[PDB]
RNA sequence: AUUCGGGUCUUGUAAUUGGAAUGAGUACAAUGUAAAUACCUUAACGAGGAACAAUUGGAGGGCAAGUCUGGUGCCAGCAGCCGCGGUAAUUCCAGCUCCAAUAGCGUAUAUUAAAGUUGUUGCAGUUAAAAAGCUCGUAGUUGAACUUUGGGCCCGGUUGGCCG
RNA sequence: ACCCACUCGGCACCUUACGAGAAAUCAAAGUCUUUGGGUUCUGGGGGGAGUAUGGUCGCAAGGCUGAAACUUAAAGGAAUUG
């Protein structure tokens, strides 16, 4: 959001949720961020890397939560066979 | 002086967060009001009403008050709250407190144009509460708040300039009517407008940058 | 569908809807209905002289008991008796029998519990004298 | 059977009539001002309202359509004729950022007491319709003539004045000529 | 400021003072005007204004404004609505004060807004007023999908840039 | 006949709410100020009153259609404490 000097001028860009593009609010307190841990070739997760996620306290509360969240990480990744586009 | 008791707090007073919008990015449950007191310094409160109230303890008749607080910046910040004390000076306090605690951001933005600070609304938004149901509509500059005086102090208080407000139910009830309100410019962040599609990289919450500070001794 | 029809050809069952609708409003009514012309004591005006009839102590009780200081007028142009309050005078040395008087609407709502009545007229002058000006000492009255 | 000589209200009553912070707010506004009825204040709050309409009724309008085009600058210059709008501001959108004290400081009254030919506001009423204060070759004799920018650099005291010039008025030679007599007996 | 005093300013006053200003009114003249009246002009007069004296409604709430004295309380909780007591009343009566709009202000009737309490925009219909006992059925309102899409060429306009 | 899986169509129940609602509650009483899928009917404070009058249907008892003057500050819903 700009104005006509080009500037931003918003208190901020809110977090959207990755599930459902929605926008996450600040009394939100159902909503929340997943960090997964990025590994090693020795099979250690680095102390400071992650492959996090957003989720609207919509999808937690309507119990999508998990299978959002499978899609999510098998198409960035982080799984393989456990969620099919098809059912 | 004060000792915090969460680990929000000490976050704050080790000054490892600078703004609320910080707390309001990551939707940061507060439950330390000196929280928004250091990061909102020039919070202006206003009791908005005070009413005696008739408990019946035990056989025990007592006169209580009921007191509606509305607090905020000038600028993007309300606050609005309920209590009920056993003294005036008690519940205007305790009032304070409680909406302290639940203050919320808004989107202020323009109405067509697009010249100078935004003033307005950015888009039409409405919140209900008990029968009363408050519309929030973007005005032209210079419009000024058309609203009754409860509404309308409610949205001095939160910087807003030029807004045209509808109205519905019985709103004589100025604490649904209060409510309603706050709810309705409560929402303006909660509706995808096209200047917001643009994906972001998701943020990590100051809770893990900063996580050895601020950890339980 | 919200039970009204939305058709773009459908006009003349609303606006039908509409007139049949609209008789249960009140002051439409009255207004079609030229009740005004036709039984309102003023008969549609913003004032009536009249004769005063005879005057009324009437006592009404509850909550608050007016030992009500009124009158009974008669309308001269139709002939018609009426009620009416005269206000601000405690003693009614001012409106005798047989005076012509000037009234005007008054919105006193009666009580049921006491059996106290709506009068719907005040007194605004007596024997061409604006009551006011007499309770002020500021005119005085022709009395004939 | 004439034609019927047409007129118009000026003002506009306040919606609610008691309400505390406005009551107040005009009452700071007619101190500054030196104002007389609250309906001095009304009037201002009307013609800007009448303003503030012609100018989003052009705003809803397309740029570079002709109407708005044309009654939008003479609606601009006009307002600026009379320096209240800036220089800068030369474009619609401010016209409606526009407020009442921004018309109540082009004010004859006022830009006396500005143009310090008065010693408080007050003073600038009372010299206006006494008949002192000139614009120019007129004398103006209403508290709300509402200089034009090109009419400020004229303002002075009346050629017809005491203080203008020409001879003292009523009561100084009414004491000139009880001194002067009473020396003479 | 160490203290007297060096001055800036703004106030409360004092039916305190001082000298300025002026049209309300009066009036030669002229202007105006068919003739006049007036306006606009203007000699000559014309206030400390202890009276060139401003009102109309209010002061429990709605609704701006009384934590003020006496009287009441036999002409007394009382009259848009709701409140409220009686030796001691902010709620009645009189004075004082204050508030609002002001050469105007109140009151009555009508009407528009308020009224999303007429609802096309825009109401409601389980229990608050309101779904016909039930189906059939003409006028009326309403009515599935589908029939040149897609591609290639050229022409010249009116805003906007980077050069002027 | 029964049992398991599925499937249209019923029928009630039990959870919840994203949603609605004044609340009780509701898979509709949802998709409603972010207000428009088609259509029918009805209501506009309480009384006066389903009364008076007219018309119509009925053998009658009655039904259907259905006012006004006047009156009144509430009448009413749901929930909560004792
Ligand atoms: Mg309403
Ligand atoms: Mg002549
Ligand atoms: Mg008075
Ligand atoms: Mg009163
Ligand atoms: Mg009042
Ligand atoms: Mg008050
Ligand atoms: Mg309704
Ligand atoms: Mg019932
Ligand atoms: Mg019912
Ligand atoms: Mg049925
Ligand atoms: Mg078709
Ligand atoms: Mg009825």
């Amino acid at each position: 959001m700009e104005n006509d000097k080009g500037q931003l001028v918003e208190l901020y860009v809110p977090r959207k949720c990755s599930a459902t593009n929605r926008i996450i609010k600040a009394d939100d307190h159902a909503s929340v961020q997943i960090n997964v841990a990025k590994v090693d070739e020795e099979g250690r997760a680095i102390p400071g890397e992650y492959v996090t996620y957003a989720l609207s306290g919509y999808v937690r509360s309507r119990g999508e939560s998990d299978d959002s969240l499978n899609r999510l990480a098998q198409n960035d990744g982080l799984l393989k066979n456990v969620w099919s586009y098809s059912r | 002086g004060w000792v915090p008791v969460t680990k929000l707090g000490r976050l704050v007073k080790a000054g490892k967060i600078t703004t609320i919008e910080e707390i309001f990015l990551h939707s940061l449950p507060v439950k330390e009001f000196q929280i928004i007191d250091t990061l909102l310094p020039g919070l202006q409160d206003e009791v908005m009403n005070i009413k005696p109230v008739q408990k019946q303890t035990r056989a025990g008749q007592r006169t209580r008050f009921k007191a509606v607080v509305v607090v905020g910046d000038s600028n993007g910040h309300v606050g609005l709250g309920i209590k009920t004390a056993k003294e005036v000076a008690g519940a205007i306090r305790a009032g304070i407190i409680i909406a302290k605690l639940s203050v919320i951001p808004i989107r202020r933005g323009y109405w067509g144009t697009n010249l100078g600070q935004p003033h307005s609304l950015a888009t039409k938004t409405t919140g209900k509460c008990g029968s009363v149901t408050v519309r929030l509509i973007p005005a032209p500059r210079g419009s000024g708040i058309v609203a009754s005086p409860a509404v309308k102090k409610l949205l001095q208080l939160a910087g807003v300039e030029d807004v045209y407000t509808q109205s519905n139910g019985k709103t004589r009830t100025l604490e649904n009517t209060l409510k309603a309100a706050f709810v309705a410019i409560g929402n303006t962040y909660g509706f995808l407008t096209p200047n917001l599609w643009a994906e972001q990289p998701l943020p990590v919450s100051p809770l893990d940058i900063y996580s050895d500070e601020a950890s339980a001794q | 569908g919200k039970g009204k029809p939305r058709g773009l050809n459908s006009a003349r069952k609303l606006r039908v809807h509409r007139r049949n609708n609209r008789w249960a409003e009140n002051n439409y009514k009255k207004r079609l209905l030229g009740t005004a012309f036709k039984s309102s004591p003023f008969g549609g005006s913003s004032h009536a002289k009249g004769i005063v009839l005879e005057k009324l102590g009437i006592e009404s009780k509850q909550p608050n008991s007016a030992i009500r200081k009124c009158v009974r007028v008669q309308l001269i142009k139709n002939g018609k008796k009426v009620t009416a309050f005269v206000p601000n005078d405690g003693c009614l040395n001012f409106v005798d029998e047989n005076d012509e008087v000037l009234l005007a609407g008054f919105g006193r709502k009666g009580k049921a519990k006491g059996d106290i009545p709506g009068v719907r007229f005040k007194v605004v002058k007596v024997s061409g004298v604006s009551l006011l000006a007499l309770w002020k000492e500021k005119k005085e009255k022709p009395r004939s | 059977p004439r034609a019927p000589r047409t007129y118009s209200k000026t003002y506009s009553t306040p919606k609610r009539p008691y309400e505390s912070s406005r009551l107040d707010a005009e009452l700071k506004l007619a101190g500054e001002f030196g104002l007389k009825n609250k309906k001095e204040i009304y009037r201002i709050s009307f013609q800007l309202s009448k303003i503030r309409r012609a100018a989003r009724d052009l705003l809803t309008r397309d740029e570079k359509d002709p109407k708005r085009l044309f009654e939008g600058n003479a609606l601009i210059r006009r307002l600026v004729r009379v320096g209240v709008l800036s220089e800068d501001k030369k474009k619609l959108d401010y016209v409606l950022a526009l407020k009442v004290e921004d018309f109540l400081e082009r004010r004859l009254q006022t830009q006396v007491y500005k143009l310090g030919l008065a010693k408080s506001v007050h003073h600038a009423r009372v010299l206006i319709t006494q008949r002192h204060i000139a614009v120019g070759k007129q004398i103006v004799n209403i508290p709300s003539f509402m200089v034009r920018l090109d009419s400020e650099k004229h303002i002075d005291f009346a050629p017809t004045s005491p203080f203008g010039g020409a001879r003292p008025g009523r009561v100084a030679r009414r004491n000139a000529a009880r001194k002067a007599e009473a020396s003479g007996e």
